[PDB]
RNA sequence: GGUGAAAAGAACCCCGGGAGGGGAGUGAAAUAGAGCCUGAAACCGUGGGCUUACAAGCAGUCACGGCCCCGCAAGGGGUUGU
RNA sequence: CAGUGGAGGCCCGAACCGGUGGGGGAUGCAAACCCCUCGGAUGAGCUGGGGCUAGGAGUGAAAAGCUAACCGAGCCCGGAGA
RNA sequence: GUGCAAGAGCACUCAGGCGCGCGGGAGAACCCUCGCCAAGGAACUCUGCAAGUUGGCCCCGUAACUUCGGGAGAAGGGGUGC
RNA sequence: ACCGGAGCGCUGUCUCGGCGAGGGACCCGGUGAAAUUGAACUGGCCGUGAAGAUGCGGCCUACCCGUGGCAGGACGAAAAGA
RNA sequence: GGGGAGGUUUGGCACCUCGAUGUCGGCUCGUCGCAUCCUGGGGCUGAAGAAGGUCCCAAGGGUUGGGCUGUUCGCCCAUUAAAGCGGCACGCGAGCUGGGUUCAGAACGUCGUGAGACAGUUCGGUCUCUAUCCGCCACGGGCGCAGGAGGCUUGAGGGGGGCUCUUCCUAGUACGAGAGGACCGGAAGGGACGCACCUCUGGUUUCCCAGCUGUCCCUCCAGGGGCAUAAGCUGGGUAGCCAUGUGCGGAAGGGAUAACCGCUGAAAGCAUCUAAGCGGGAAGCCCGCCCCAAGAUGAGGCCUCCCACGGCGUCAAGCCGGUAAGGACCCGGGAAGACUACCCGGUGGAUGGGCCGGGGGUGUAAGCGCCGCGAGGCGUUGAGCCGACCGGUCCCAAUCGUCCGAGGUCU
């Protein structure tokens, strides 16, 4: 589960590699997150030459979780990591090079921009 | 305002139409339609319903083999459905039709005297910085020197479990009269051998 | 009422029996899915595996597999929305059922600690054309 | 309700097992054994089961049962004699019968292992 | 000896009530078949004995 | 600190492992029975009388009823239903 | 540069002294103690023996600590029935 | 006595010695003490208090500073059985 | 074994606690304390009172008694108030 | 510039407390108040609609996580539909925390000739397990309900329950220069939260399987035992127990009301929502929901059950032994349980233990064959064991049996 204290590496370029979770965006009490969850964040790890410096306070939505996901169809899956996709103050993935699998669940939520370039929808 | 008794077992997950669904299995069975109660000699309408037949030597006596028709009781004696009155024949299971939400009575399985942060869920706390003792203590209860009177129903550490309750909203797609079963959304309280009874929904009734 | 077993074993009329036979060794190819707002697809998700929780109706399998990024594990509800599922290699010769230890170090040590049983194959090749003898005899 | 499995107990685990099998030994030496009540109960259960797996006569039972035991002269007396007796019995080879008046000093109802054949 | 002390001497009335729920319970006995006298319900009296009669060895 | 004039300081039977008692026997007397003349108070028991299981108490008081037992009468104890 | 030698109020580390931060225990096993750890750890060391230093005095790797379980002035008895 | 680098350590156990001077049953909360914990990982808190990771043996290697002793076992990492 | 501050690996310190474990407790069995103690036949609101009542009053819930458990009051015990 | 509530702050007064009531916030449990922060409502605007400004109505529920400061006061971030103001020893150390506080130690700034002291600082520094009455949270016994008893029930009372958001369709339509951007009817989803379950997920399981280490022993090998936790150590792990997992709930609806808007209408020939009458009006009041509940001393009512004298009182009530329907003891014990209670069954029985088939856990075990000198290997084989599980099954224990219990008030 995603408490506001967790590291969340990135499954994309953007100019980042790892972060830390700040809050979520659900109810002012929804202190827990999973797949496709709208999460605020402070990067704490960003590689030298990109468009988002290390530390910088920005937002994101999460996919690829250490916490298994149980669909409405009895099936399930857990990702070996806590990755995500980063966004701005206008909801859109900043970078472009998406790495690894993603949940098609998110696709019906409505973040198709990742899904389009997604190399492994799962 | 229809209904019929039931006994508890299993809760699986069969996949209807496409999706995957948790499924409570209760045996509704043949239940003796033993007599109605009438608003003059009572105050309302009610039907006594028996259940699963075994009662021989052990139960006997006034039987209500008296009653008006005999028939002999189950082994699960009998109860009543409020504001209820079928036709007059001993009804069974498929008194309802698949794909309908309804209500259910059940004996919540007992647990006994149990924890304060367990029964109600307090918070307690003090692991290492607090004290070894007051791990599972209610912390505080009252006030100072006014009002100073401990409140009735101060939510206390005690028995939890062996209760009884009705429950709303239960979708049943499955039912096997061919053995007398009823499979619903799945939530029913009680042990696998206790009291259950299906009454009709109240979404707007 | 009797046998609760009898009850839930009668609840078994949504049973698959044509479904492949495997051990908690490897597995590989395909599973199923939906994929769209109108389904119309099943994903050919290969993998290894790990966890065979046995039950019968609700028995399920945790399938470990890795890709592009890293590790990932799909559990399947052994019975229905699985179209076909069929693995590839099967193999065998592990020590147990649960295989979490492979999550830690998954590499040359993993292929090192895995070897198929020729017995398996030999039995699938016995099954091979004792099934064209069964496509002949009876 | 922290007891919806059951099993009679009290003691250390070591204490439990060691006792169980020792009472067994003492019985297999004789037949009628004086003791308490819950002891009596899961004692009769355990030991009787032991005698059912000792009803046969393979190295299997030999070692296994005696892994959960010790005495070998008693392995003779069992595999060679006690088993060919209850031979045509596949049920309770032992019946533990209770005693009134209780154990004095601390009122404890008693009971007694039996050979039952 | 601590904080919650019996502030005052409890009355003889309270003595006798708290000791009202005290009391005893009589023994429970039945006869011994194929014998003569008692045995508590479900027992094999040494003097007497259940079915088949085991022990019975005294003086 | 005190048995009695004085030891006559309790044999023999009985239950009991003894202890201790139940009888007997002793003396004026064992309610003088052995740390025993006297034996109270607070005090813990057992019998009996009156009262108590819808009821708000510095616990009594004034009246009346119920009651049980002494009383020739008249009365008196007692007890508490309101 | 090699080596041998073999030093230290050397250092890690048993009984040995000690008692740090934690906890137990609190009418305690106990009028200062058990459990986990901490430190010294061949020296300014730990210790059975025999002798002396004692109440405006002794003893003080120094607090007004210690002197037969209460020490900003001991315990014992006497003025004193202050 | 067998065993690890070693040892007056430790596990097991020789010989010797004991079961801690009340027990039998439940299988409550709650309190002593012990283990496992998904997922997050100091967010709890005056305080990483405390537990819990590391550990021992050899191979590699070790910053600043330095009074050249050190810093050190720095850190960082590789093996160990049969 | 000195007081801050920060990062790394780790963890029930926290989220959010669940299971189990032995031992206390709980039932039986043998024995059996304490401080406090005027007596109590000892519930609550709204006011009353030398300022904070079961007890006064205009008034409350409730058969008699008990057992496990929590800790607000009896201006709660430790003192002839540090 | 006056008048006033409020008794929260900060001043004054000093009586119960000097035979003690232990001061700051936090842990944790609340809880009462509306002058209400979100949500409903309507009034109105220097209100187009979108939002806002404002005044009354209305506690029903709700009102976050952190950084720093011992710190309430505070600042700051990330958020919410919102980030309330307050009472109760500024609640709650016979509950925590003892961090802050006015101890002796020590140092420091400072005053004093100095001992030492300064509303100056610093570092460390012992709140004390058994509840007597009350109070409260469950559990019972004895009783009671003016024939004894068994089961189905009534609901007076009372307890619990009431949040809210997100995009969408209607429709970029109405209003508008544009930008914008709506009522309402409906929909789809999340979170916070209270109850229910194990079917999946995930955590478990103290002897249910496998591995190995130091070791003493049986019996040298093979094999096996304890010990090394209080299970030596790790690898797994059923049912039952659980959360994150899982099914639900807040509501849908009837009626009275709030401020507020209106109808018909007088005094007061005109007017009016008002003093008579009608109507709209809120999450709010009452039900419709869910448990307790007839000690509801009105002790309710239904479905039955058995039935009267059997022994003194003729009259008036007592009483008195065994029987009736029944029930109690004891036992098998029980997803039920602190004992009890409850509940299930007792030879006319599937209750516990044994047994065996289903089910679940482990991974070819004990031995045997066949290779390499040997660690081991392959075959025997998904075998061997096998805790709770579903049942079959009288093999063994629920023996024999013992005691109580209507004998029927009145009008």
């Amino acid at each position: 589960m995603i408490q506001p204290q967790t590291y969340l590496e990135v499954a994309d370029n953007t100019g980042a590699r790892k972060i830390m979770c700040i809050r979520v965006l659900k109810g002012s009490n929804a202190k827990y997150a999973t797949v496709g969850d709208v999460i605020v964040a402070s990067v704490k790890e960003a590689i030298p030459r990109g468009a988002v410096k290390e530390g910088d306070v920005v937002k994101a939505v999460v996919v690829r979780t250490k916490k298994e996901i149980k669909r409405p169809d009895g099936s399930a899956i857990r990702f070996d990591d806590n990755a995500a996709v980063i966004i701005n103050n206008q909801l859109e993935p900043r970078g472009t090079r998406v790495f690894g699998p993603v949940a098609r669940e998110l696709r019906e939520k409505g973040f198709m921009k990742i899904v389009s370039l997604a190399p492994e929808v799962l | 305002m229809k209904g019929i008794l039931g006994v508890k077992v299993g809760m699986t997950r069969i996949f209807r139409d496409d999706r995957a669904v948790p499924v409570t299995v209760i045996l509704a069975g043949p239940c003796p339609v033993v007599q109605r109660r009438t608003p003059e000699k009572d105050g309302y309408t009610a039907v006594q319903l028996g259940f699963l037949p075994q009662n021989p030597k052990r139960v006997n006596r006034p039987l209500k083999g008296h009653f008006a028709k005999a028939g002999v009781e189950p082994v699960r004696i009998l109860r009543e459905i409020r504001d209820f009155n079928p036709e007059g024949d001993t009804v069974t299971v498929e008194i309802f039709k698949p794909g309908e939400r309804v209500d259910v009575t059940g004996t919540s399985k007992g647990r006994g005297f149990a924890g304060v942060m367990k029964r109600w869920n307090f918070a307690g706390g003090p692991d290492s910085h607090g004290a070894h003792k007051i791990h599972r203590h209610p912390g505080s209860i009252g006030n100072r020197k006014t009002p100073g009177r401990v409140y009735k129903g101060k939510k206390m550490a005690g028995h939890y479990g062996a209760e009884r309750v009705t429950v709303m909203n239960l979708e049943v797609v499955d039912v096997i009269p061919e053995e007398n079963l009823l499979l619903v959304k799945g939530a029913v309280p009680g042990p696998n051998g206790g009291l259950v009874i299906v009454r009709e929904t109240k979404k707007a009734a | 009422m009797n046998r609760g077993a009898l009850i839930k074993l009668v609840e078994s009329r949504y049973v698959r029996t044509d479904l492949p036979e495997f051990r908690p060794g490897d597995t590989v190819r395909v599973s199923y899915k939906v994929k769209e707002g109108n389904r119309t697809r099943i994903q050919d998700f290969e993998g290894i595996v790990i966890r065979i929780r046995r039950n019968g109706f609700n028995t399920t399998f945790t399938v470990r597999k890795v890709s592009y990024g890293v590790g990932v594990e799909r559990i399947f509800p052994l019975h229905s929305p699985l179209i076909q599922k069929i693995d590839i290699v099967q193999r065998g010769r592990a020590r147990r059922a649960k295989l979490y230890f492979i999550r830690n170090l998954s590499d040359r040590e993993i292929r090192r600690k895995l070897r198929a049983d020729r017995k398996r194959i030999d039995q699938d090749r016995a099954a091979e054309r004792a099934a064209k003898e069964e496509a002949q005899k009876a | 309700r922290h007891l919806k499995s059951g099993r009679k107990l009290n003691r250390h685990s070591s204490h439990r097992l060691a006792l169980y099998r020792n009472q067994a030994k003492s019985l297999l030496t004789h037949g009628r054994i004086t003791t308490t009540v819950p002891k009596a109960k899961e004692l009769r259960g355990f030991v009787d089961h032991l005698i059912h797996l000792a009803k046969r006569g393979d190295l299997h039972a030999r070692r296994l049962v005696l892994r959960d035991l010790q005495d070998v002269k008693l392995v003779r007396k069992l595999f060679d004699e006690i088993a060919p007796r209850y031979r045509d019995r596949q049920g309770g080879y032992t019946r533990v019968l209770k005693l009134a008046e209780r154990r004095r000093g601390d009122g404890a109802p008693l009971a007694l292992v039996e050979l039952v054949e | 000896a601590k904080h919650p002390v019996p502030k005052k001497k409890t009355s003889k009335a309270r003595r006798d009530a708290r000791r009202s729920h005290h009391a005893l319970t009589p023994p429970t006995l039945v006869p011994c078949p194929e014998c003569k006298a008692m045995k508590p319900p479900h027992t094999v009296c040494p003097e007497c004995g259940y079915y088949a009669g085991r022990k019975v060895l005294e003086v």
